[PDB]
């Protein structure tokens, strides 16, 4: 058993992602981040990542 | 609403099924008939409901 609120993590974004850069032949490997925009902050930021660490 | 739970769960089509075959069966006792339908209510309760400790 599990919450509603548990059952959709980043790494199903990051699948997604993969499926994405495999269908367009980029080597790009896109990591998911959703973090506070700044620290104590109730706004979320969800950044795309590339394997520089660079903002997409 | 519980007949709405009762029908997506299946369980409707369990007391159906139960109702019919007692018929069938020349209406004896539902003792043993309905003990097993409950059973299966029951279980398919917990499962849907999530039970589990406020801590869990």
């Amino acid at each position: 058993q599990h919450l509603v609120q548990t059952e959709v993590p980043r790494k199903l974004l990051e699948e997604w992602l993969a499926m994405w850069s495999g269908h367009y032949q980029l080597k790009d490997k896109l990591r998911v981040q959703l973090r506070p925009q700044r620290a104590g902050s109730e706004v979320l930021e969800l950044g795309i990542h590339g394997e520089s660490d660079d903002k997409l | 609403a519980a007949g709405g739970w009762l029908e997506r769960q299946g369980i409707f089509g369990l007391v159906s099924d139960a109702v019919n075959a007692w018929r069938e069966d020349g209406q004896q006792s539902i003792d043993g008939i309905f003990d097993q339908v409950e059973s299966r209510f029951v279980a398919a309760w917990e499962d849907d409901a999530g039970l589990m400790t406020y801590g869990e």
